């Protein structure tokens, strides 16, 4: 009965989703939880999955994506075939470099021009950003980065050739990732100064300290906020992300662009640091950890969806029944609370 | 509308096979500019010698006609030759006079 | 009787009133003092 | 109690420019060409790199011309879509009449 | 005061213009972070001048 | 309908963010017709001469 | 009795010149160059100064239109929300019926 | 029970990019001419070519 | 023009001109432009 009622519970995620099991199970890839084994999950394991599931696929459905486009972007599952695509970018990068000095260079900002001249990107830029994401992430069975792909483009490749040598299947999923994360940062619309403090400095969007940027089904969802709050901020957004990369955003700030009252948001700062949340909030993080700024905003948006301020909401928390153990709000606190 | 919808796919997709299509007006630019960059520096270079050799010429080790900034980051370099083209122009005065 | 209009205050019945009266919050409340009054250098009101 | 329907609200979107401040200048070199010489010969290099700028400077203006075409044929597409989804509904909508 | 309101209240509906564009036009509280657009102003007047 | 307000902001995105935008051609214009200016006053003395 | 309208009337907008009278000469200077010397020298630099004229009325027509193209798109914009109002009012009546 | 229809569903195509990479140069020859002879004629034909 | 360019300077293995300028994959496109900045490259390695 136990595998019949595990089974069961994977079929039902798949039905409640509108995914077909196929599409199941590559949304899990892409989720990051697919390699659990959902059948000795614990409970708060799957709870969480199904959230997860739940926020994803909204998401998805938000954005008109299907799952086999999320995964294409999540995958790190790079196909190894030699396209007339990626024969067409080794020869413009071949010929490109051959002239080129790591002593007066440092590689990345010599590609960027022919690797967007390949890509088929606007802006040298972004291609300057996504090498230095692929290193990072250091994709496919060699772990390529751009110095182990110009050793060998210009030690082994010969241009025009079509057979070359067999370490190519490494440098075609090197290739095929770096076609991954133009996509991503397409199909994200994120602004190009957000997307090289993503790539360059990943903890200020609240990443792992040291991690390598993920572009899993996550990532791409937080990116996708991130950028939609831009366009919300619209011409003031150039003196909040300015102040965002440069460590002064504050609240009087952020209330202007957004055209708050800085005394809601301090006061939900003042509540987000008071309570805890997973990433803390501090002083510290409060304005330059987009996840820390997603919390203050989350205090700001219920405090909005109920018309009480930020600190009626702390105070709606407080009566919380397990936390209440110990506090055993009085009838008159409750009294409060519903005035 | 079914019959636009095909049509609507089949003038995509002569959008997309055509030559000049997307695809080859990035390669170009790509690779265009950075010829252009390169090339820009090897331009200010003349641009440099034909300064030092002025000074040389009228014994003033101290003119300056060349300014930074010919190439600006933010605009690709637009109109960096035209800006060169102007301190040459300047020199030339200079030295007539 | 005072009523503590700061932002920060946390409420009473008095103010639970006046927020009622008004349907605003204390935020929002706390700016509708600063608009009616510049010079009060506190955020509280005598129940005048 | 009649649920009135909630205002339709603006998008946004924002323009954050990007910015690269200019170059530093190339050491200067003592040519052995007089001036006269190497005026022109700066001023033949200076023509040619504006050349090169204006030619950047279509290369440009087409790429971002064909970036707006493929986006329009798209959106093109997704209408049509839909439009077929209400017309098939204008059918059943007869077959209930 | 109520008269000076109605009038911009008035004109603001009549020019389709929110108080937030008002408010940018007329506040004498400037902006101190250093942004992109104005890095590129002052190459081009540092340059130009 | 909605879906067409949603293509029609990202068509303004685009135009707003293409690189051949407002905001360059009134750089172009700036820039060159200052230069286009001192390059006049030089050719005049030349012609001058 | 009926409270008949007013009629619709048109619009129009003023279009004032502005006015800028021309340059003055600067002072004349002898060079020690012969007449056809510097002529040719002058015919260059007209030359290049007519190029320049060229490219900057190409840069003012591309600026012009793309302003027009924003301001078309805008517009545009505002447009569809007063349609999403029309046609949500569109369904309310359908509820009506 | 109404033969409710399938919704409308959309076209696709591929546009698979064709790849003909460069050739090797042909063989040089020592011409006659000095170097800055050369170099501008070989200016000459690059600039029509 | 290299090889007069090797003969005035003594070099044997001097190189600006190599292959590549002409993409078959782009008809040709930008060849000229890409000979035209190795020239000048020859050029300037001679002023020097």
């Amino acid at each position: 009965l136990k595998n019949l009622s595990n089974l069961y519970i994977g079929k039902l995620l798949a039905d409640i989703h509108q995914l077909t099991i196929d599409e199941l199970d590559l949304l899990l890839i892409a989720v990051g939880e697919g390699k659990t084994n959902l059948s000795a999950i614990s409970d708060k394991q799957l709870a969480t999955l199904i959230r997860k599931l739940n926020t994803i696929t909204s998401w998805l459905h938000t954005q008109k994506w299907s799952v086999f486009q999320l995964f294409i972007m999540t995958s790190t599952s790079y196909n190894k075939t030699l396209t007339p695509e990626i024969k067409n970018l080794l020869d413009t990068v071949y010929h490109g470099l051959q002239g080129f000095d790591k002593d007066k260079a440092d590689l990345l900002h010599v590609m960027a021009p022919y690797i967007a001249a390949t890509l088929q990107l606007s802006s040298e830029n972004v291609a300057h950003s996504v090498l230095l994401w692929a290193d990072k992430l250091q994709p496919g069975d060699g772990a390529m980065t751009a110095e182990k792909f110009w050793d060998w483009l210009n030690t082994k490749y010969t241009p025009g050739s079509s057979e070359a040598v067999e370490t190519q299947e490494h440098i075609v999923q090197y290739c095929q990732a770096l076609a991954q994360l133009e996509m991503v940062y397409h199909s994200t619309g994120i602004n190009e100064n957000a997307f090289r403090l993503f790539v360059t400095k990943p903890e200020m969007f609240g990443a792992a300290t040291g991690a390598a940027p993920a572009h899993d089904a996550l990532s791409l969802i937080m990116l996708t906020r991130f950028a939609d709050w831009v366009n919300a901020l619209g011409e003031k957004a150039s003196s909040v992300l300015a102040a965002f990369e440069a460590n002064s955003l504050t609240a009087e700030q952020l209330a202007d662009a957004m055209n708050l009252d800085a005394n809601l948001l301090l006061q939900a700062s003042i509540q987000a640091q008071n309570h805890q949340h997973l990433p803390p909030v501090t002083p510290e993080n409060a304005f330059s950890c987009w996840t820390s700024i997603n919390t203050i905003l989350q205090w700001v948006n219920v405090a909005q969806q109920l018309n009480v301020a930020p600190q009626g909401v702390s105070a709606l928390v407080g009566l919380d029944y397990i936390q209440s153990m110990k506090e055993t709000p009085t009838y008159a606190q409750w009294e409060n609370a519903a005035g | 509308l079914k019959t636009q919808q095909e049509q609507t796919q089949s003038q995509l997709a002569f959008l997309q096979r055509k030559f000049s299509n997307q695809a080859l007006y990035n390669w170009l630019r790509g690779r265009l500019a950075a010829i252009y960059f390169q090339f820009y520096d090897l331009a200010v270079a003349r641009c440099l010698m034909a300064e030092q050799a002025y000074r040389w010429e009228l014994n003033d080790d101290s003119a300056r006609f060349i300014k930074p900034g010919a190439w600006q980051g933010t605009y690709a370099g637009l109109l960096a030759g035209e800006t060169l083209m102007l301190s040459l122009a300047q020199m030339e005065d200079a030295h007539l006079k | 009787e005072e009523i503590d209009l700061n932002s920060g205050s946390t409420g009473d019945w008095r103010k639970t009133i006046l927020k009622r009266a008004f349907n605003i919050d204390d935020v929002s409340l706390f700016r509708l003092l600063k608009i009616t009054d510049h010079d009060n250098k506190d955020g509280k009101i005598k129940n005048n | 109690i009649y649920a009135t329907p909630a205002d339709p609200k603006a998008l946004l979107s924002a323009a954050v420019a990007t910015s690269q401040g200019g170059g530093k200048l190339p050491e200067s070199f003592m040519s052995l060409w007089r001036f006269p010489h190497m005026l022109e010969n700066a001023r033949g290099m200076v023509s040619q790199l504006t050349q090169f700028g204006s030619t950047l400077q279509n290369i440009i203006e087409r790429q971002d011309a064909e970036a707006l075409n493929a986006l329009l044929q798209n959106q093109a597409a997704e209408l049509i879509l839909t439009n077929l989804s209400i017309q098939d509904k204008t059918i059943e909508e007869l077959d209930a009449e």
